[PDB]
RNA sequence: GUAAGAGCCUCCUUGAUGAUGUCAUACUUAUG
C-alpha cells in the first residue's frame, strides 16, 4: 500500500523518470566536463573549441 | 534601345581605344613552502618513507625537487618534461619516480641522483599515474588515460603491462588497495568502479549518477573506509569493500568544490579529515564525530590541495594552492 | 528481442555516530 501510494505520486511516468535521470546525469556530466575543462583552461592556454 | 549594328562599331572602336567624343584541534599556518613557481601547482608529492622530501609539480612543465621538513629549504631542480605534468608518482623506496605529462608522455624521473630517470610516451594523454603497491618489485605502474581504460604499464621490461576498460568514461584517478586484487578506479563518467587489475578483468562498477567526477579520492590508513569528495561539494565516505554491502562509510558535507580536483587530506588519529576548498579556503573537518571541524581560510588563491604528516600523533598538515603552497601546523 | 542519440578516427557564519551473517517476502536477466 505504501508503494502503491508512492507509485500514485510516481504517476509522472517512465518518460519523466528518464527525463529526470537525463537532467541529473546531464548536469553531472556538464559539471565534470566543465569542471576539468575549467581546471585545464586555468593552467594551460592550449585548448580546442567545443 | 539603340541599333545593334551601331553597337558593333562602338565595340570595334572600343577595342581600338577610340576616345573621340565628336574540544577540537586548531592548527595554524606553520611556514610557507620552499621556493615556489609562478604557474599553478600541477601535483603535490612527498617522500613516503622519509616525509621530509616533497616533490612539487607545477604547470611550468618543470619538476621541482623540494626538501621541506626541518631546516626549511627545498631540494633541487628537475627538467626534461616535454609539457606540463598531468600527474606525478614515485617508487616505494623514493629513489625512483614516474611522471605523467599532458604531452601524452610518461617520463620516469630519478631524484636522489640529482637528475631524472628516462623519457617515455603513451597512446593518449595520461589522466592518472600511480605506483604499484604490494610487491616491492612493481615493474608496472597503475595509470589511466583519456582512452577511458585503466592500464598498468610495465616499465623496466621496455614495454607496458596491460590495459583494461572498466567504464566508457575517461578514468580520472586510480588508487590500488592493499589486497592487490582490486584497485579503486574513479572516472569522468562519475561512476566509481573498483577494478580487478592484475587480471585483465576489473572488479565492479557503482554509482554512475552520483559522485560527480573525482575531485577528491582517498582511503583511511586502516583501510576500513575510503572517502571521496564530489564536485557538488559533497564528500561521500564509502565504507570499504569486503562484505555483501562492501561500500558506504558515511556522509560528510560542508566543503567547497569549484570543479578543480583537490588533494584530500586528513588527520589519521581516527579523528579528523581536512581538505581544500574550491574558493581557496582551508577546509578543516572532524570526521569520526560524523561532523566536521571548522572552515579557516588560508590561501588567497584557489586551493590545489593539502597533505598530512606521518601517523604517530597530531603533528601538522601541509597545504598548497594555485601559484603558491603553504604548510600549516 | 530494437527503432533513436554522443565525442575521441585585496577580507567570513545557526555543530544529531561506526565494523562480526543466515530464513517468509519485493524487483531486475535474450541461460528452460
Amino acid at each position: 500500500l505504501s508503494e502503491a501510494r508512492a507509485r500514485l505520486a510516481n504517476t509522472q511516468g517512465k518518460k519523466a523518470k528518464r527525463k529526470a535521470r537525463e537532467k541529473q546525469l546531464e548536469e553531472a556530466r556538464r559539471l565534470a566536463a566543465l569542471q576539468k575543462r575549467r581546471e585545464l583552461r586555468a593552467a594551460g592556454i592550449e585548448i580546442q573549441k567545443k | 534601345p539603340a541599333h545593334i549594328n551601331d553597337f558593333m562599331f562602338e565595340q570595334q572602336r572600343r577595342t581600338f581605344a577610340t576616345y573621340g567624343y565628336a574540544k577540537c584541534y586548531l592548527p595554524k599556518k606553520q611556514i610557507h613552502v620552499w621556493s615556489g613557481h609562478t604557474k599553478g601547482v600541477s601535483a603535490v608529492r612527498l617522500f613516503p618513507l622519509s616525509g621530509h622530501l616533497l616533490l612539487s609539480c607545477s604547470m611550468d612543465c618543470k619538476i621541482k625537487l623540494w626538501e621541506v621538513y626541518g631546516e626549511r629549504r627545498c631540494l633541487r631542480t628537475f627538467i626534461g618534461h616535454s609539457k606540463a605534468v598531468r600527474d606525478i608518482c614515485f617508487n616505494t623506496a623514493g629513489t625512483q619516480f614516474l611522471s605523467a605529462a599532458y604531452d601524452r608522455y610518461l617520463k620516469l624521473w630519478d631524484t636522489e641522483t640529482g637528475q631524472c630517470i628516462s623519457r617515455f610516451t603513451n597512446r593518449k594523454v595520461p589522466y592518472c599515474v600511480k605506483f604499484n603497491p604490494d610487491e616491492d618489485k612493481q615493474n608496472l605502474f597503475v595509470a589511466g588515460m583519456s582512452d577511458k581504460k585503466i592500464v598498468q604499464w610495465d616499465i623496466r621490461s621496455g614495454e607496458i603491462v596491460q590495459e583494461y576498460d572498466r567504464h566508457l568514461g575517461a578514468v580520472n584517478t586510480i588508487v590500488f588497495v592493499d589486497e592487490n586484487r582490486r584497485f579503486v578506479s574513479t572516472s569522468d563518467d562519475k561512476s566509481l568502479r573498483v577494478w580487478e587489475w592484475d587480471i585483465p578483468v576489473d572488479f565492479k562498477y557503482i554509482a554512475e549518477p552520483s559522485m560527480h567526477s573525482m575531485p577528491a579520492v582517498t582511503l583511511s590508513p586502516n583501510g576500513k573506509w575510503l572517502a571521496c569528495q564530489s564536485m557538488d561539494n559533497q564528500i561521500l565516505i564509502f565504507g570499504a569493500q569486503n562484505r555483501f554491502r562492501l561500500n558506504k562509510k558515511k556522509i560528510f558535507k560542508g566543503h567547497m568544490v569549484a570543479g578543480y580536483a583537490c588533494q584530500v587530506d586528513f588527520s589519521p588519529d581516527m579523528s579528523y579529515v581536512i581538505s581544500g576548498d574550491g574558493n581557496g579556503k582551508l577546509n578543516i573537518w572532524d570526521w569520526k564525530t560524523t561532523k566536521l571541524y571548522s572552515r579557516f581560510k588560508a590561501h588567497d588563491k584557489v586551493c590545489i590541495g593539502a597533505v598530512w604528516h606521518p601517523h604517530e600523533t597530531s603533528k601538522v598538515i601541509t597545504c598548497g594552492w594555485d601559484g603558491l603552497i603553504k604548510l600549516w601546523d
